[PDB]
């Protein structure tokens, strides 16, 4: 059904109506308070993840279970890639929230951090150089829900390759020549494999600061545990 | 059972 | 230098850098056992990775520390790609080596397993060519530590040709153009988990920390 | 580094 029907346009225009809002941070130089501002943001992140996610075309589709599963496999990930996308504008800085802007060295209180926040510099730095669209963006931002755990299927891959059919649509639509298509394309989805990579590293290093007691939300313990 | 279940269904 | 090479020539010289498929060390037991064996399997591997990099177009082209600094980052993706491609005719096995198939039944051993064996299933499914394996390998090479003065167009330009070196195999393959952006995304896509994989996989090791090469590329980490 | 001796050797 419903998501493998509609066209590119329409495919795009549903992603983008479902964009989750940019929330704001609580109104830092402390590895409690650097964690506490970033925990409790990221808790209240998920709550429009998850709306975000229903309003993904073919999402609806699956059953409960596979759609717990595959937030909790990918809810770091699209955090950061819309972290990423939000610092776009902002070179060498991490635009949090609006409220909320942090360069690497700000880092430096919490363990383990300014590693991932040079990994989400470059990450940043790459999408500005790429040139990366908003219709672009949403579009990998689905993928990555819809991917990160389905090897953990087959209607997911359908709809998998309607958002591929549309990648290609948006850069035909922008006077990219074949060879300019499938090699955007590469490029792109070759930074979920690096999104990936920062995601992993950020899990274990919230596990870590998770079992030597700033007190995680309720619902990041539970995703938390569903990586172990 | 989990707090993602509930927030998936409302 | 290498960016001149065409598709087909592309495909030979990484078909003719492939590294060959190394014995391990009959009975029964043991999970320290186990795990000393695929240790020193992985170790022997390594060196005949390093050498296969080497061969790899562009990755000569770059300076000393960065070809170390991409081996240290891809080393047990590039490891675990080709597990998989091993164990593709071998259905809930992996084929770690000719004299070795382990099934899933034999500390976060089989959680990867699992990953590993769902892998191998997508390469069958998806019927993976030789041709766009030793591409996806190279691929992984070259970006796993691109984003980890100097500039790295250079990489984005190898990267950018063997993109183009998949596509020209499946337009051979007589698939359609939106067969061929589909599947090329379905493999790109697998070096997401491949590289979840790894990360699971490099955790797990340097949480038991024996060989001294696989010591200093899991430091690294 | 091991690595960077066998990247020369
Ligand atoms: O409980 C937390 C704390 C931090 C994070 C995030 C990150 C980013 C940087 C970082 C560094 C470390 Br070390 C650990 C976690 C995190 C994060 C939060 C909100 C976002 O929009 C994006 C990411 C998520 C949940
Ligand atoms: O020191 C090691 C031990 C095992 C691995 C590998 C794996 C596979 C399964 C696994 C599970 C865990 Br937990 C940790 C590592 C590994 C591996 C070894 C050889 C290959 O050709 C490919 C991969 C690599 C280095």
């Amino acid at each position: 059904s419903l998501a493998l029907s509609l066209t590119a346009d329409q495919m795009v225009s549903a992603l983008l109506d479902a964009e989750p809002p940019i929330l704001y941070s609580e109104y830092p130089f402390s590895e409690a308070s650097m964690m506490g501002l970033l925990t409790n943001l990221a808790d209240r992140e998920l709550v429009h993840m998850i709306n975000w996610a229903k309003r993904v075309p073919g999402f609806v589709d699956l059953t409960l279970h596979d759609q717990v599963h595959l937030l909790e496999c990918a809810w770091l990930e699209i955090l950061m890639i819309g972290l990423v996308w939000r610092s776009m504008e902002h070179p060498g800085k991490l635009l949090f929230a609006p409220n909320l802007l942090l360069d690497r060295n700000q880092g430096k209180c919490v363990e383990g951090m300014v590693e991932i926040f040079d990994m989400l510099l470059a990450t940043s730095s790459r999408f500005r150089m790429m040139n990366l669209q908003g219709e672009e963006f949403v579009c990998l931002k689905s993928i990555i829900l819809l991917n990160s755990g389905v090897y953990t299927k087959d209607h997911i891959h359908r709809v998998l390759d309607k958002i591929t059919d549309t990648l290609i649509h948006l850069m035909a639509k922008a006077g990219l020549t074949l060879q300019q298509q499938h090699q955007r394309l590469a490029q792109l989805l070759l930074i979920l494999s690096h999104i990936r990579h920062m995601s992993n590293k950020g899990m274990e290093h919230l596990y870590s600061m998770k079992c030597k007691n700033v007190p995680l939300s309720d619902l990041l313990l539970e995703m938390l545990d569903a990586h172990r | 059972h989990k707090i993602l279940h509930r927030l998936l269904q409302d």
